DNA sequence: AGCCGCGGAACAAACTTTTTGATCCGCAACCTACTGGATTGCGGCTCAAAAAGTTTGTTCCGCAACTGTAAATGTAATC
RNA sequence: GUUGGGCGUUGCGCCAAACUCUAAUUUAUUGAUUACAU
């Protein structure tokens, strides 16, 4: 389960009823999904990440 | 043990190299020394900084499976 | 000593007998313990194989959080 | 107190082995005698497409023994 | 598991006694100390 592979990955869908069942019957749970999902709804709510573009 | 000690030139000083590679437990008979190369390829790296355009060698070889 | 989860540890393995056990809740840091006996089994087995002498270490990542 | 080559690693583009979402085509069904329309429907079989799983070329990370003028020292024991 | 005593088919075998905060001393041509040769 959850590793690096996952988070650091993280770098749209509107996450309707039928995408659920989708990699559901696999037999792992992604965390993967569910960071996505996450992040997909807490973005709802730039300078500054140009900001640590430019000083990168 | 196993030793390869090839010596370059550069028309001039000779800058030496040996290649080894020898088995756990026997390890004292024979060891690389990568000195005169290294030295030789900091030349080679001051040259490009003081001359962006300067003139360097040529290294290539080729096997039977240049046609095959 | 400040490692993942452990303060200050000290245990000693008994000689005369071929198998510990460590037994406690998930969260206390029995797994902390076999990673650290790793990154040092690590090395013993670099330097006793190979000619590298590397090996593991500790991360950023796994320092107590707060100290140095 | 400095940092040799050696070999794993942390990353990162390419191959490469399947997960999925239609499309099709026998293939028995109707319907009635049988190509019954001017029909459907239904389950194996196959399709690239793409989200997942290795594989391989490059870049730093670490570490050992001792260094240029230079102590053989009757017994035991300390750092 | 560790510590001190005793005997002598003594580079240590045996006997007789004790103690448990969760938990055993190693460096020389150096310096300090005991001791012989001065
Ligand atoms: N940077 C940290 N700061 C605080 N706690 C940490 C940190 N890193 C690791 N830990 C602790 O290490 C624990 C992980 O337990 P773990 O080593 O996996 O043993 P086990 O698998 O038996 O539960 C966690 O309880 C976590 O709190």
């Amino acid at each position: 389960d959850v590793s690096t592979r996952d988070i650091e990955n993280s770098e749209a869908q509107i996450w309707d009823k039928f995408k659920a069942y989708n990699k559901s019957l696999t037999g792992k749970a992604d965390f993967k999904l569910f960071f996505r999902w996450f992040k997909e709804l807490i973005e709802i709510e730039t300078a500054l990440r140009a900001e640590i573009r430019a000083k990168e | 043990y196993a030793s390869i000690a090839i010596n370059y030139d550069y028309m001039g000083i000779r800058f030496p190299m040996i290649i080894a590679t020898t088995e756990p437990g026997y390890e004292d008979r024979a060891k690389s020394n990568y000195s005169g190369i290294n030295e030789l390829g900091s030349i080679f790296k001051t040259a490009h900084s003081i001359n962006p355009n300067v003139s360097f060698p040529l290294i290539a070889m080729y096997t039977v499976e240049r046609a095959n | 000593e400040n490692y993942k989860g452990f303060e200050s540890l000290i245990m000693d393995f008994s000689m005369k007998k071929n198998s510990t056990i460590l037994v406690g809740n998930n969260g206390c840091g029995k797994s902390t313990i076999l990673d650290a006996i790793q990154k040092g089994l690590t090395h013993l087995s670099s330097r006793l194989s190979t000619r590298s002498h590397n090996g593991d270490g500790i991360e950023k990542h796994e320092l107590r959080k707060g100290q140095n």
